């Protein structure tokens, strides 16, 4: 069994917005974790690429779904 | 000539009217539900339990 | 530099209550003093403007107006009450102040 | 105040035709429609302004909230 | 007499107020809103009366006699929805009416306005006291949040609110005296309304041109009746497409929450028909003359009349005083918005302002440029 | 900071104005809502004799309501004693007070779902969005002892853990149970569960519109005729001079 | 004098086209009045449901 979801987000995933927003995500992710002393979060840069990678993901999901 | 059939024949006597004004309404009730209801029904195909019934019902 | 003469008749033209074809007294609300003032103009005016009020009233009714020709000009309407409103208002602070 | 009673008026001739005699919602081009485009340009330029300026301000308001909410790629750049 | 239609002491009444009854020819769409008030109310009074049938008035049983109502009650759901949405489409129209007026000078009819004023107020509280009848989040804490403010007046304050509601704090004891309150309330609209129309009918109805309408008057009911009936259509249809596809568009989910005392939710603001005042109230820091603000946002309609200095009543000729009417409507319909926000920044500035706006194109702005609009005409 | 994600928002079957509820998605949910999250979620304003008619038979709800057995009124001794649920119960409550069930789900309060649809903004498309949603928190962001991050839900730190995975349930009328798929009929089934009315009152909205549509133009032509006399009129001025 | 007055036309500017001289207004309007009566019929109809 596979679930319709994780395929159509693989194919999201690879939308402009998202590769573009996934980017400047991984960016922020890395550079958090190099610190030790930082107050910096990456929640927003982490929705902007949820809120793009999901907007996508309901134009088709539900298509799948029974 | 309707209209004119009609003036003379229900619309003239404040009588005839009236009555005509509820034989108008029973057929209309009548005919515009089912119309509405097959009009929603079919927007609605499978959907309605009306349609899922017989699976449980037996088939 | 810029003339008062020059703005009234931009707000003239601006107000509209021409396009109705009545005069500026022909809207100037029913106080009291225009109340009397009214009752003293006479009859030819009163009849006169009695019409335009109605005809303005059933444009109105109509959500019509009337053709560009019949709009009163600016410098022809006739200021039929002012003079008639002005000695009443005077007449009265006269009395206004008697009483003091 | 009744009827009977209400003003001093003479000499007005007004001439109406039966409700059937006439029709209803007649020439919706030929005078209809021209006066209510007669109208919408005659006010939309008193009422319309206020609104727009409205929005702009709706709009840079809620825009500018929704800013000073993220970082500043700079509050740290240590 | 022989028309035995204007002999009869009932009939006389009727066939002068529906019939018979003298109104100007030209009158516009704008006055076909005290119509739908009235028939607004006739439709609260009755759905309410039918939905308070299935209604228990005590905390432990209110939330959910309303739910009960709406899976339980046949058509009960429809009742309800009609009563809520039906509060608003009463606002919309109230607000609608109000406008007309302000901007006909209806409010020349001293007397018949001032009634209306009383008639808004009270329709406001029965609205206040309505909304937490159903007790569910916003249904409590609005009725904790805005009865507490009275607390500002000095002295005599602290000891009203403690009156005013239960003991000590919002809970069985008020809701009560709410759901008394707001059965009382709607019937003592309608016994105002009539006097609103008594004075009315005292002098014509005003006119769009703002000129004598003895001119040519017309019977009421040949025409009107089938005008306004009209109205209540073209009215009614949006109020039932919205009671029937978009039934909570206007209503606060919190308030699906059976209300709890531990646990004041965020964003805690009245319905929307008092937003605008909210805002307004939340404009000036000092507690005190915030309430103050609050009561004179509604409370200056009542010197309207006294701030008229056009030499004519209406202002369909009065071109600059139209834009500053609308520039008006827009400053209501911006504090309405600032006031469903948070306090925050961009808003609490644009807040005050607007708030400020607001009281002076009623109190310096219209009767100044009224004046200077005369002088204009020569006058 | 009162910084949040937005759900996005999928095309329901019952969004249209004019498109009901698919019951065949309603039974499902009933089905995950009864063998998943009826452990930990009340639903205290449904019961089964709801169910007869919409997405069950009759017989077929009986004997779904005697699977649980129901606390009922005192003996002839007077004490409390237990008993096979009949068709007017309501759907049991999975603790006796809430206090209780804090207690069992580690501080925490699991709402009633009744409403929940109508109780959060985003109904169906946030609980959707929450249900098949959790993840790993970002960077610099640390959830404690208990709580799971899951962005759609404000705070990113909720006391429930993720619900729903593939399988962990059959449906049986012979459909792909993932998760995904799964979460979409417990959100079809919320919806009904919080407003049964739903398609009536659609049906009946339909029926308003053409009426509405009806009626105003034949009283507009009403209105339009009798005033015709008005519209139409013509003054003239006549004075003897 | 009044023997100076008309009635301005509302021919064609109003009237319905059953509606202009040199023929019967009577022969048409049993017609015009069904089809008005008609639209209220209708209306007071639709209204019952
Ligand atoms: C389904 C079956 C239902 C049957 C149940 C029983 C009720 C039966 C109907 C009884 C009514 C008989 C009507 C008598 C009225 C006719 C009449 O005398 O006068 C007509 C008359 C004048 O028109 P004329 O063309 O001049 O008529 C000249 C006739 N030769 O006046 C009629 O307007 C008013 C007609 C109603 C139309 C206006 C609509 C008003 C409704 C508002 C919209 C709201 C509805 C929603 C909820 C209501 C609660
Ligand atoms: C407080 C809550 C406020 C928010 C409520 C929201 C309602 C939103 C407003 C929608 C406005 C629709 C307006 C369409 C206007 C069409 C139009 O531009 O033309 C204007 C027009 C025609 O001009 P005439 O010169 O008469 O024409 C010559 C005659 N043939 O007439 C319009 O007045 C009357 C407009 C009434 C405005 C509605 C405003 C309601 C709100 C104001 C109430 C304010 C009072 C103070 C406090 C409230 C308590
Ligand atoms: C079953 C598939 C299921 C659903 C559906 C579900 C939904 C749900 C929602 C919408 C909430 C509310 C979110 C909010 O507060 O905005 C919620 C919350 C909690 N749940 Fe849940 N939940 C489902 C199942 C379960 C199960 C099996 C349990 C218990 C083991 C459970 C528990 C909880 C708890 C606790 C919360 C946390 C609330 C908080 O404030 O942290 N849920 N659930
Ligand atoms: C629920 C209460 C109210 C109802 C049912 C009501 C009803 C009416 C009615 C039946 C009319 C006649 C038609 C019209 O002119 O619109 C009327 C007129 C009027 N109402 Fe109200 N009214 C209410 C509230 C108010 C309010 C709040 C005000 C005041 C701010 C007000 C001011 C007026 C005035 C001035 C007139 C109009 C006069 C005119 O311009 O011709 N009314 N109202
Ligand atoms: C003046 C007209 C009225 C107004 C402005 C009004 C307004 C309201 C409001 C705002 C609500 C809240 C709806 C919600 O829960 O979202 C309400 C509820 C209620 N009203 Fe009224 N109401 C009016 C008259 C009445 C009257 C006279 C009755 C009956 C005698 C009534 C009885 C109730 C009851 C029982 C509720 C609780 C049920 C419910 O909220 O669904 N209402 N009303
Ligand atoms: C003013 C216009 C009013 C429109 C009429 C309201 C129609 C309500 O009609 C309703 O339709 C439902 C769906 O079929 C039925 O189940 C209800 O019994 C019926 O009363």
């Amino acid at each position: 069994l596979v679930d319709p979801l994780t395929t159509v987000r693989e194919q999201c995933e690879q939308l402009e917005k998202c590769v573009k927003a996934r980017e400047r995500l991984e960016l922020c992710d890395e550079r958090v974790s190099s610190r030790s002393q930082t107050e910096e979060d990456c929640t927003e840069e982490l929705f902007d690429f949820l809120h793009a990678r999901d907007h996508c993901v309901a134009h088709k999901l539900f298509n799948s779904l029974k | 000539t309707l209209t004119a059939r009609l003036y003379s024949l229900l619309f003239r006597r404040t009588s005839t009217f009236a009555l005509t004004i509820v034989v108008g309404a029973l057929l209309f009730e009548r005919a515009f539900d089912q119309g509405a209801d097959a009009i929603y029904e079919h927007i609605n195909e499978g959907k309605l339990w009306k349609h899922i019934k017989h699976k449980y019902e037996n088939k | 530099s810029r003339w008062l003469e020059g703005i009234r008749k931009w707000y003239y033209n601006a107000a509209g209550f021409n396009k109705y074809g009545l005069m500026r007294d022909d809207t100037i609300y029913e106080n009291d003093d225009v109340k009397e003032a009214i009752r003293r103009l006479p009859e030819n005016l009163y009849d006169d403007r009695m019409f335009r009020i109605k005809r303005a009233l059933d444009l109105n009714m109509r959500q019509q107006i009337l053709p560009k020709e019949q709009w009163t000009k600016y410098e022809e309407d006739v200021p039929y009450l002012e003079p008639y409103l002005k000695e009443v208002i005077r007449e009265r602070k006269e009395r206004e102040e008697w009483d003091k | 105040r009744q009827f009977g009673h209400l003003t001093r008026v003479r000499h007005l001739i007004t001439y109406s035709l039966s409700p059937f005699e006439q029709r209803p919602f007649p020439h919706y081009f030929s005078k209809g429609v021209p006066n209510v485009w007669r109208r919408l340009r005659a006010c939309i330029l008193r009422v319309a302004p206020p609104f727009l300026a409205f929005y702009l301000l709706y709009t840079w308001g809620t825009q500018e909230f929704e800013k000073s909410k993220r970082k500043n790629p700079a509050a740290y750049v240590n | 007499a022989p028309n035995i239609r204007k002999s009869h002491p009932l009939l006389k009444m009727i066939n002068n107020s529906l019939i018979d009854l003298p109104a100007p020819s030209n009158i516009s769409a704008w006055w076909n809103f005290g119509s739908l008030l009235a028939v607004c109310l006739m439709t609260q009074i009755l759905t309410g009366l039918l939905l308070a049938m299935h209604y228990t008035a005590d905390t432990s049983l209110a939330f959910s006699s309303v739910a009960h109502t709406c899976r339980n009650v046949q058509y009960g759901w429809l009742i309800r929805n009609l009563h809520a949405n039906g509060a608003s489409f009463f606002f919309i129209c109230i607000f609608l009416h109000i406008g007309r007026g302000l901007y006909y000078g209806s409010y020349l009819y001293k007397e018949t306005w001032n009634t209306g004023v009383i008639l808004l107020l009270t329709l406001m509280a029965t609205a206040f006291v309505g909304y937490v009848l159903p007790w569910g989040q916003m249904s409590f804490w609005g009725a904790t949040v805005i009865t507490n403010l009275f607390s500002a007046i000095p002295y005599i304050g602290h000891t009203l609110v403690e009156w005013a509601w239960g003991g000590f704090s919002v809970d069985n004891p008020t809701l009560t005296r709410f759901f008394a309150l707001h059965f009382l309330l709607p019937f003592a609209i309608a016994g105002i309304t009539i006097i609103h129309l008594t004075f009315l009918h005292e002098s014509g109805s005003n006119n769009p041109l703002g000129i004598s309408s003895d001119s040519d008057k017309i019977p009421f009911h040949p025409y009107y009746s089938f005008k306004d009936i009209l109205g209540l259509t073209l009215m009614l249809t949006p109020f039932l497409t919205l009671a029937l596809f978009s039934p909570n568009l206007l209503g606060d989910p919190e308030n699906f929450t059976p209300a709890n005392p531990l646990v004041t939710p965020p964003h805690i603001k009245p319905e929307w028909y008092f937003l605008f005042a909210y805002a307004i109230l939340r404009s000036i820091p000092n507690k005190l003359g915030g309430v103050l603000a609050l009561a004179a946002s509604v409370l200056i309609l009542f010197l309207i009349p006294f701030l008229h200095k056009s030499k004519q009543r209406t202002m369909t000729f009065r071109p600059l005083s139209q834009t500053l009417f609308w520039l008006l409507v827009a400053n209501l319909l911006i504090l309405t918005w600032i006031g469903s926000q948070p306090v925050e920044h961009p808003f609490i500035i644009i807040g005050q302002m607007a708030s400020l706006s607001y009281f002076t194109i009623l109190l310096i702005l219209f009767p100044t440029i009224g004046t200077l609009e005369n002088k204009m005409l020569n006058y | 900071s009162d910084l949040e994600l937005h759900p996005p928002s999928y095309p329901w079957s019952h969004r249209g104005p004019l498109s009901s509820l698919d019951h065949t998605s309603i039974r499902r949910g009933f089905q995950v809502y009864k063998q998943v999250c009826s452990s930990c979620h009340s639903m205290d304003y449904v019961a089964y004799r709801h169910l007869v008619g919409v997405c069950y038979t009759e017989d077929e709800a009986k004997a779904l309501a005697e699977e649980v057995e129901v606390q009922d009124g005192p003996n002839e001794d007077g004490e409390m004693f237990m008993r096979p649920g009949k068709l007017s119960d309501y759907f049991p409550k999975p603790y006796p007070n809430p206090e209780a069930a804090r207690a069992a789900n580690n501080g925490a309060l699991p709402p009633d779902l009744s409403y929940i649809v109508r109780a959060r903004h985003g109904g169906e498309d946030y609980v959707f969005s929450l249900l098949t949603g959790y993840c790993e928190p970002p960077t610099g962001v640390s959830v404690r002892e208990g709580l799971y991050f899951n962005p759609y839900f404000p705070g990113q730190a909720i006391g429930m853990a993720p619900p729903i995975y593939n399988d962990v349930l059959e449906f049986d009328d012979g459909t792909p149970a993932t998760m995904s798929q799964v979460a979409k009929d417990v959100c079809t089934f919320l919806r009904w569960a919080a407003e049964p009315e739903h398609d009536h009152r659609k049906r009946m909205g339909l029926k308003m519109l053409l009426m509405m549509g009806l009626l105003v133009p034949l009283v507009y032509y009403m209105k339009r005729h009798k005033w015709s006399v008005l519209k139409s009129r013509k003054l003239a001025y006549r004075p003897p001079k | 004098s009044h023997t100076d007055i008309k009635v301005p036309n509302f021919s064609d500017y109003r009237r319905p086209p059953d509606d202009y001289s040199t023929k019967s207004s009577r022969e048409s309007d049993p017609s015009r009045k069904g089809f008005s009566y008609l639209v209220t019929a209708v209306t007071t109809l639709g209204v019952a449901y």
